[PDB]
């Protein structure tokens, strides 16, 4: 299967 | 070997310490000893960047083996009769060192059996 | 060194992985069939620490113990090398014990697997590097140390007989675990386990004194 | 709370032979070992004098603290193991992915817009989970940690998000 | 002035690209360890003909590049020797990290963090043949605080493991 | 490593406990208490537990342990600390 | 192809440049990149003068 | 009874494991003394 | 851990091998 | 000289005069435009100083300063527009107003050609700073910590003013050239070690050694984020430079009377680093760490060696820059946190990826790792110091074991670890810290190739 | 040659000529030869466009002469007009005599690399040039102090032949 | 927000404020034990036990547990040596006192026929290395000018 | 029954050997029962405030600030001059530094004696 992962946003 | 044993567990008095010998003088017991003819002089053994531990009277079956080496190359399975005989020939070096160690072993037990024997006359 | 002892990690690693990230030495056992590649990398690993000769450790422990022992040096560090040489094959033997040599006692689910090209190539390239390693080396480089030549026989055995003398017991010793009888704590194994009691000390008094003596005393 | 006799022995029990387990190593030793461990517990089971219950509870441990394998097995994950929190390092709480720029949400719309679900829910939850707390809280303050769940339906156990919304043990 | 002199520095500016290719973040953000792993093995290809040179001949260089700054009498100087300790264990210590590297994607095949990995374990590399080609004590001094502070790192990986950090 | 997933811990749950001699096959079932029906003493409780823990791979605290008690209750506390939900 | 490229800008293009850096900005300054004299040996010859420098004297024939 | 039973029962023994091998590696010995023998007969 | 992998797991049996 | 002094002061009617919301905008502007006036002038010759006039002048030492205190100037107001964005428009172009101020007479002394010239603007450079700790400092002990910070200069500082005047009654001119050429060997009597404790005193307390310097830990943890990088970024070196320039007229007498300050500056850094492994307060320990690396520069200052000099002026800059980005990495964290301990926010790392690094090489500067020109410094004070006596590696070496493991300790317990659970206003970092924080560590490097800028008239 | 050979002695290199006798193939010939068409030739290519290019336009800079001036052992008592020429030429020549041991420790550098294992004794003359000049050195600036000045380098020596003339009185007797 | 009396005060001399302090760290004050007049200014803060975080309960749930910590209660002076990566105190298997006695035991015991190894150092039957010329004298940096003292090796 | 475990500083007494609650009394049960009490009185509003939603911001622990207190400003406040603390001020203050300065001044005293009578040799040190 495939589930979402949290993580900082990294775009800043 | 076990002169260790003898030195230690033993009398100290009846083993050359390495660090002293040779003690009597190498006329003394070998009449006319011939020297050690060195083969190689200080310039050929020099340029061949011969590190000094090994600027030893056996050198010279050394040099050439590095010659051998040299065209050797890529062949690193030539040079054995030549390293051989290199390890033949500090066979023959090392063989004299014992013989040099009870050399001055043998000596200085008959030097005290000698004292003895020309003391305890009086 | 290079060669073998980096060897053993990732072949231990290879074990680790597929075992479900365990690291306890007391869970694997009949390794052997199951990794065989794995169980192969070991054992040429362990015997090129050992210094099996014409292979690796022989081109170097071999000479150095040898070397040593060839030369004017205190005596009892001299007598620690071969003690030391002897415990080397002695880890190597419960290692290959424990880890292959037995039965499993890992968890009931099985997972090993050793069959990615990454592991096996990766170990294989090391694998022909250790066989050879000190023929070339010693071959290639050009001869720039004395080499020692009239050895007393008993003692050029020396480099060989103590790690066979000590692959006897610690293997006598090992299998004695699967004798029934109950193994009482000897007091010497509660201290060469315990990292042989430096930790335990070094790391926990003089970090609580010196700590200590920054707050207490000194800023304080 | 009170820690009760029946709990420490069978503390000693399960510790016990874990450290059997570790001395052992080999299955039928360790087998054969437990069963006669386990023999010479339940012999002495017929005690009217709890005080000599604790009395032969005395060297007991005293016996395994000397009998303790200096190191004993423990499973990676457990603490003093090697994989301890080794997946720490990747678990980020989900409150920060609130603060995630517009462009990032958007990559991960249907989960975001659940989360405003979960957003929603906990929000009116609160005050429903919390009215539910005082009207039976115990006098002198909560005597015991546990915590009661939801009496009525509908309404979510108090103080649920925590522990629902915690983020998964393998992160990535 | 043989190649010699030449390609064995070359060599320690073949595996300094991965790591300025990653500052860039243009870098392939999921091939990365398959791109540093192809570049030790060209590293590693490249180090044996310096090697190869040395037995035959036993040329052993001292090459001494820009001139950092002078001290008086005192001329600090980015310079590197390239004794036999040096010209063979290049060879050897990117062979054993190259394998290192085909079996780390396969253990760490699930780390997200892998990108990083393996571009501290370059990061490691480089302040390695620094360390042994070194014809200065500065330098020499560069590395055995380069492999240092880079080991600190590497070993607390796992940075929320207690136990890793200490 | 495959998602385990509650069907296999229940599957390898009772394969266990039908294993344990002192409890026969015929009467397990998913919510079996053990000592109100099958009997097994609360001191080998705190023994079939570790077979669980070497079962899975993970220690079970001492706290829960003692509460670890039926079967399916078994199962259940086996998903949410491996966050098993499928 | 991809190992091309990957020569070319990683093997090829760096090679290029250290040596321009070497032979003409590093070895333009004195005793910046110093040889060990190429270790000759007894019998063998030089290119840049040409004379053999003469062989050694016979060994004292130790056979083994 | 899983860890003694199956193919994982009848584990080889110790020095079992060190010679692995021997087999086939003395098999490749004999014929390289053949080899060399031959060509050092023929020289 | 997709499905298809040809190292399939096994519980309490001899893990399947490779020829290779 | 005067192209960079007029563009200084003409800065402030700027900043006065400009519109409301464009007063960061422009000072910034020109603040960065007089750096890079300034480092025009780091260019040196051989051996004369860059003299421009009698009333200033510049030398392979002042010229690294300067550039570094206008290099400054643009950094607070980055670092200051945030906790000044909630206040009056005037109270804002006041707080401009006393850096550009404060910079400007950093730029005067040291220029500065007389000793008294280079003297009455060395405690002038206290009054702007009074103001930006007391008011706006953000904390109720920075009454208290402003008082502690002004008495102790000035306790040092006027017998100095004894000391200088009688200079000019007994040696005519204080000309820094007039003094070095008319140099004569100071005698033993015992006045006259009173008369090197007066000209030494002054220097001593504004660069804070063992025992006269607990008004650093107040000096800094109260004073706002601005006050803090400029007081130990420059201000703990206003002490460095004078020192430097006033112990060519304290010969021999400085062989002798070394000694005390020796022992104390050796044996306080072993202290001060102690504490800093020991301190529940992250400004706290910054400020400490830099007692410690400052009287490092005592020993090197005070034997008096070619080389000692040398590594001063390069642990003199490098410390500088290097504690204004710990200030800065502080200060970014506190305001998130709204506390000062450093165990509240744990775990920062997991949570800001970036904050992680920039803490990261900050940490590996203050570490004196190599090639970093804090390596250059401390490597180059050892040797000089060995030279002077054998012992003293047991003592210097011991400080960087210890300054390694405060420097990882604040990095393990913030960065590092596991993250705080009930904080959760902890935002993606704003890319003004971000590139603050690049403005600071990317000239250090920067100065790594070129270490002869900074080594100062000695090289 | 940029540089001169008066100031940097090179001796002349021994270069054996290559007489193999292996019939397998050297390979390190090879490698050269590679070596030559990939990357020697390009280089070159490039480097004679370059330096042509440069011949193409021209321009010259020259070194800096400073006239000899009186220094401060006949410069009067303060008079700080004279103590300036004679400070700065003073301090002029401690650069160059800085340099000069700089040029005679590459020297003595060059001969460890140059003479391998002949280094001990091959360039005893290099060790001695250098003890020459670090000794004579020491005589002259060393202990001057982090303030030194031409004032205090003739305290210093002054000093000397104060204490070798009271020698040689002594050594009279 | 603390205001200021939960804030620490000065040791508690008779049991009301003891009373007053022990709520001020929200504990009893059967438990509450202040730390010694020693005069070191420690203050009203409160004796707990010399006990490292490695000691806590990893199966409770902590609020900090990391640190293994809850909210409020009060924490150890020394918080700061006690911490999980700092100095631990978790009982060793193995008493203390024989900790250091097998420890100190084993480094003089080794150290000590280290030296008398040194006394009777192991060598085997072997003379000098007979060098030539004059025992390398003039390779091994000795001065030309100065003519060597004749040295010479014989054959035995 | 070997030789017991002797606790230290260092390496506590565990609590498996703790002869107090082993011996347990009819009222020390009673004081480990309110223990959890307060416990719970910490840890309730805690997870109230931690898990508010409106809640933005940071639960400040009022032991956290004591801590600090305690140790940055309670000090001096409570501070008494005694012997005690007057004598480890002197050991640890004016101690070590004349300590030091008898070795550095001995150590000084000896070098420029050697060199003074040419009893030391510095050839190739120029660059001091
Ligand atoms: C021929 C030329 C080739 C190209 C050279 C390009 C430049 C280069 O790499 O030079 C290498 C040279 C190397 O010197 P070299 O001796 O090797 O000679 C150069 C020519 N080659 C390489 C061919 C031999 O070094 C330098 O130029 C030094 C660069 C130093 C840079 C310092 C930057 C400081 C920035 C400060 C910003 C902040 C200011 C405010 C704060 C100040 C501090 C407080
Ligand atoms: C001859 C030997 C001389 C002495 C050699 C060094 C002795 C040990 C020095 C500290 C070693 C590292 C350390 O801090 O260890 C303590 C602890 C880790 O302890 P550990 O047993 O690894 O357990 C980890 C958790 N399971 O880790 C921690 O507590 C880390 C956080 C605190 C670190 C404080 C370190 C202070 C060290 C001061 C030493 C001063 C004296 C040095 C004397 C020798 C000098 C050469
Ligand atoms: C908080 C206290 C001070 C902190 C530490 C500061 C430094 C300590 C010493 C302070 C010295 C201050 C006075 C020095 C002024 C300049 C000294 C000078 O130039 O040297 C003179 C030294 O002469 C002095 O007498 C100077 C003062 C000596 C110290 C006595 C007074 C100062 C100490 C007490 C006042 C300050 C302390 C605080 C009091 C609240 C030379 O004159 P002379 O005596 O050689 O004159 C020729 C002839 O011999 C007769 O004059
Ligand atoms: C390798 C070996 C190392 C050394 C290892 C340890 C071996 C030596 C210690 C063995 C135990 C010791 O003799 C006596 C003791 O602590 S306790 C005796 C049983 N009596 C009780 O505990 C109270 C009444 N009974 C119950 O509380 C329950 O019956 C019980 C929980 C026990 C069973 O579970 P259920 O039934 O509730
Ligand atoms: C059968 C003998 C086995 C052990 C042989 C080596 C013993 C130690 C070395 C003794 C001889 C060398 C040292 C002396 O000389």
């Amino acid at each position: 299967k495939r589930l979402f992962i949290i993580k900082p946003s990294g775009f800043y | 070997g076990a002169h260790l044993a003898r030195r230690y567990l033993g009398d100290a008095s009846k083993e050359p310490d390495p660090l002293r010998m040779p003690t009597f003088p190498p006329d003394y017991g070998f009449p006319e000893r011939k020297e050690r003819e060195m083969v190689a002089t200080q310039q050929e053994m020099n340029d061949a960047q011969l590190m000094l531990q090994q600027r030893d009277y056996c050198a010279h079956y050394l040099i050439q083996l590095l010659k051998c080496k040299r065209d050797s190359f890529p062949n690193f399975l030539a040079c054995k009769h030549e390293q051989h005989d290199w390890d033949y020939c500090e066979h023959l070096d090392y063989v004299k060192r014992m013989k040099e160690f009870e050399r001055e072993r043998r000596l200085l037990q008959r030097k005290k059996r000698r004292e003895q024997r020309e003391a305890e006359m009086a | 060194h290079a060669f073998f002892k980096a060897m053993l990690f990732m072949c231990s690693g290879s074990i680790i992985h597929s075992l479900n990230d365990e690291q306890d030495i007391r869970k694997m056992g009949g390794l052997y069939k199951a990794m065989p590649f794995t169980t192969t990398a070991l054992i040429i690993g362990s015997l090129a620490l050992t210094g099996m000769p014409y292979l690796t450790g022989f081109y170097s422990k071999d000479l150095i113990i040898e070397a040593v022992n060839m030369s004017y040096t205190n005596a009892w560090a001299l007598l620690m090398t071969l003690i030391a040489t002897s415990l080397t094959a002695a880890y190597s033997t419960r290692i290959i014990f424990f880890a292959f040599l037995g039965k499993p006692r890992f968890p009931p689910l099985v997972l090993i697997n050793e069959n990615n090209p990454l592991l096996i190539n990766s170990i294989k390239r090391l694998l022909i590097g250790s066989i050879f390693a000190g023929f070339i080396i010693s071959n290639n480089i050009p001869p720039m140390t004395v080499p020692n030549t009239t050895m007393p026989l008993y003692m050029k055995m020396t480099a060989l007989i103590v790690t066979i003398m000590g692959f006897m017991l610690a293997l006598e010793l090992n299998n004695t675990t699967y004798y029934l009888k109950f193994k009482y704590p000897s007091q010497t194994y509660k201290f060469s386990n315990m990292l042989g009691y430096y930790p335990s000390i070094m790391h926990r008094l003089p970090t609580y004194h010196n700590l200590s003596m920054s707050q207490k005393s000194a800023s304080s | 709370a009170y820690l009760t006799h029946q709990q420490k022995v069978l503390r000693l029990y399960k510790r016990a032979l874990r450290h059997l387990e570790s001395w052992c190593v080999h299955r039928d030793k360790y087998r054969y070992f437990a069963c006669l461990m386990r023999a010479r517990f339940d012999e002495h089971k017929n005690e009217k004098d709890m005080v000599k219950a604790t009395q032969l509870l005395r060297q007991a441990e005293e016996e395994f603290w000397y009998g303790q394998h200096p190191q004993p097995y423990i499973f990676p994950e457990s603490p003093g193991g090697t994989s301890y929190e080794r997946y720490e390092c990747y678990k980020v709480p989900e409150w920060c992915l609130d603060d995630w720029h517009p462009s990032e949400k958007a990559m991960y719309p249907d989960y975001f817009a659940k989360r405003e679900q979960w957003k929603r829910l906990r929000r009116e939850s609160w005050e429903r989970e919390v009215k539910q707390l005082q009207e039976e809280t115990p006098p002198g303050g909560p005597r015991t940690e546990a915590l009661p769940p939801a009496r009525k339906e509908g309404d979510l156990p108090p103080l649920w998000w925590h522990i629902v919304t915690r983020p998964r043990e393998r992160p990535m | 002035m043989n190649p010699f002199a030449s390609l064995t520095l070359t060599t320690l500016i073949i595996l300094t690209i991965p790591i300025m290719m990653s500052n860039s973040n243009i870098y392939k953000t999921n091939l990365y360890p398959n791109y540093v792993k192809t570049t030790v093995s060209y590293a590693f290809t490249l180090s044996l003909v310096p090697l190869l040179m040395f037995m035959h001949t036993g040329q052993e260089m001292i090459i001494s590049n820009w001139h950092w700054m002078t001290l008086q009498t005192v001329e600090l100087s980015l310079s590197f020797k390239m004794d036999y300790f040096s010209v063979m264990f290049i060879p050897v210590a990117l062979f054993v990290t190259w394998s290192i590297m085909e079996f780390s994607m396969w253990y760490m095949h699930s780390d997200p963090f892998i990108n990083r990995f393996f571009k501290y374990l370059v990061l490691f590399l480089i302040t390695m043949m620094i360390l042994v080609t070194a014809n200065n004590l500065f330098q020499l001094f560069i590395g055995w605080e380069g492999v240092g502070i880079m080991s600190f790192l590497l070993i607390g990986w796992w940075h929320g493991r207690t136990d890793a950090n200490t | 490593a495959p998602p385990l997933t509650l069907e296999a811990i229940k599957d390898r749950v009772l394969y266990v406990l039908k294993l344990y001699d002192k409890i026969d096959p015929e009467k397990l079932s998913v919510n079996s208490h053990f000592m109100k029906d099958l009997g097994l003493d609360s001191l080998d409780q705190v023994e079939i537990i570790m077979a669980m823990e070497d079962e899975f791979g993970f220690e079970i605290p001492d706290i829960d342990a003692e509460k670890l008690m039926c079967p399916q209750e078994i199962v259940d506390y086996i998903a949410d600390k491996k966050d098993v939900y499928e | 192809y991809r190992h091309s490229i990957f020569a070319v800008t990683h093997v090829l293009i760096p090679v290029w440049i250290i040596h321009y850096y070497l032979k003409y900005h590093v070895t333009a300054k004195p005793y910046t990149v110093v040889e060990r004299k190429p270790r000759i040996f007894p019998g063998d010859t030089i290119l840049e003068t040409g004379e053999v420098i003469p062989l050694m004297k016979e060994f004292p024939d130790q056979h083994h | 009874a899983w860890r003694y039973s199956g193919g994982f029962a009848n584990n080889v023994s110790f020095v079992g494991a060190l010679l692995k091998g021997f087999k086939w590696g003395f098999a490749a010995f004999v014929v390289a003394v053949g080899a060399e023998y031959y060509l050092e007969s023929q020289n | 851990a997709g499905g298809g992998v040809h190292i399939e797991p096994r519980y309490r049996q001899f893990p399947q091998l490779t020829r290779s | 000289m005067l192209k960079i002094i007029i563009p200084t002061t003409m800065l402030l009617p700027m900043t006065w005069m400009s519109k409301h919301n464009m007063i960061w905008i422009n000072a910034t502007v020109h603040s960065l435009l007089i750096s890079l006036i300034s480092l025009s002038l780091l260019n040196q010759l051989g051996e004369n100083s860059l003299n421009f006039s009698l009333t200033f002048f510049s030398d392979s030492l002042s010229a690294p300063l300067l550039v570094l205190t206008t290099w400054l100037l643009p950094l607070m107001l980055m670092a200051s527009q945030s906790h000044l964005s909630k206040e009056t428009t005037t109270r804002k172009k006041l707080y401009i107003t006393m850096l550009i101020l404060l910079q400007l007479f950093l730029i005067m002394t040291f220029t500065a050609t007389e000793l008294i010239l280079f003297y009455i603007l060395f405690e002038a450079t206290l009054v702007p700073t009074l103001i930006i700790i007391t008011r706006w400092g953000n904390q109720t002990e920075r009454l208290n910590a402003g008082l502690y910070f002004l008495f102790y200069t000035l306790a040092g500082s006027l017998p100095l003013l004894v000391a200088l005047v009688y200079i000019q009654n007994t040696t005519g001119s204080l000309n820094f050239l007039i003094i070095h050429y008319w140099s004569h060997p100071l005698s033993n009597s015992w006045s006259n070690i009173f008369m090197w404790l007066a000209c030494i005193m002054a220097f001593m307390v504004k660069m804070p050694l063992y025992g006269l310097h607990l008004w650093l830990p107040k000096a800094h943890v109260e004073a706002p984020i601005a006050g803090s990088m400029v007081l130990a970024a420059v201000l703990l070196k206003l002490g460095g430079y004078g020192m430097m320039r006033i112990t060519t007229i304290l010969n021999p007498l400085t062989n002798y009377m070394a000694y005390p300050f020796l022992m104390l500056s050796m044996w306080g850094m072993i202290m001060t680093s102690s504490i800093c492994l020991r301190q529940t307060d992250l400004k706290s320990l910054i400020a400490y760490s830099s007692v410690s690396h400052m009287a490092l520069v005592i020993v090197a200052i005070m034997i008096q060696t070619p080389w000692s000099f040398m590594g001063a002026t390069a642990l003199m800059i490098a410390h500088g820059l290097t504690s204004s980005m710990l200030f800065c990495l502080a200060n970014t964290n506190y305001e998130r946190v709204h506390s000062r301990t450093m165990i509240l926010a744990r775990g920062l790392q997991t949570l800001l990826p970036l904050m992680a690094t920039w803490w990261l090489m900050a940490s590996l500067t203050n570490l004196a790792l190599p090639p970093s020109i804090n390596l250059i410094g401390e490597l180059f004070i050892i040797t000089a110091s060995f030279s002077w006596s054998n012992i003293t590696i047991i003592l210097m070496g011991m400080n960087m074991m210890i300054t390694a493991l405060y420097s990882l300790y604040m990095l393990i317990t913030t960065q590092r670890g596991k993250y705080t659970h009930h904080i959760n206003n902890i935002k993606a970092s704003f890319t003004r810290e971000n590139a603050l924080m690049a403005l600071h560590i990317l000239p250090l490097l920067l100065l790594t190739l070129n270490p002869k800028m900074i080594l100062g008239p000695l090289y | 040659d940029s540089w001169d050979k008066d100031v940097y002695p090179e001796p002349p290199r021994r270069t054996p000529a290559p007489a193999p006798q292996t019939s397998l193939p050297n390979p390190v010939t090879y490698l050269t030869k590679i070596f030559d068409l990939l990357v020697d030739r390009p280089v070159t290519l490039a480097r004679e466009f370059i330096e042509q290019q440069h011949a193409k336009n021209r321009y010259y800079y020259y070194h800096r002469e400073f006239r000899r001036v009186p220094d401060i052992t006949e410069c009067e008592e303060k008079d700080i007009l004279c103590m300036f020429e004679a400070e700065m030429q003073w301090r002029r020549d401690y650069k160059v005599d800085q340099e000069i041991v700089n040029i005679i420790q590459e020297r003595l550098k060059a001969c460890q690399q140059r003479e391998g294992e002949s280094y001990r004794q091959n360039c005893a003359k290099e060790l001695e040039q250098f003890t020459q000049v670090s000794k004579a050195f020491q005589d002259r600036y060393s202990d001057l102090g982090a303030h030194y000045s031409a004032r205090k380098c003739l305290a210093k020596q002054k000093q000397r032949m104060l204490a070798e003339r009271k020698a040689a009185k002594e050594a009279a007797a | 927000h603390v205001t200021k009396d939960m804030f620490p005060g000065p040791y508690p001399k008779t049991p009301e404020e003891r009373a007053a302090a022990a709520k001020k760290y929200n504990m009893r004050v059967e438990d509450y034990e202040p730390y010694p007049d020693d005069g070191m200014g420690y203050g009203d803060y409160p004796k707990l036990p010399d006990r490292s975080q490695q000691e806590r309960d990893p199966w409770y749930d902590w609020d900090h547990p990391d640190l293994r910590l809850n909210w409020g209660e009060p924490i150890h002076w020394d918080l700061d040596m006690y911490i999980r990566n700092r100095v631990d105190t978790s009982p060793t298997p193995v008493s203390w006192n024989t900790m250091c006695k097998h420890l100190s035991g084993f480094v003089a015991f080794m150290l000590f026929m280290f030296w008398v190894g040194e006394i009777y150092p192991s060598y085997q039957p072997v003379g000098p290395k007979q060098y030539p010329y004059n025992d390398l004298y003039l390779e091994r940096g000795g001065d030309p000018t100065k003519e060597p003292e004749p040295v010479v090796h014989y054959e035995i | 029954s070997f030789p017991k475990y002797k606790p230290s500083r260092l390496a506590t007494l565990p609590a498996t050997l703790d002869p107090a609650e082993y011996d347990i009394s009819p009222e020390t049960r009673k004081a480990q029962a309110e223990r959890l009490a307060i416990r719970s009185r910490l840890k309730r509003e805690y997870l109230l405030q931690y898990n508010d939603p409106n809640r933005l911001g940071v639960i400040e622990d009022p032991a956290l600030i004591r801590w600090t207190y305690a140790r940055s400003a309670n000090i001096y406040p409570n501070f008494r001059p005694t012997p005690k603390t007057s004598l480890l001020g002197a050991l640890f203050g004016i101690g070590p530094l004349f300590f030091w300065y008898y070795v550095f001044k001995t150590d000084r005293d000896k070098k420029e004696k050697l060199i003074q009578e040419g009893k030391l040799d510095q050839t190739f040190n120029i660059s001091y």
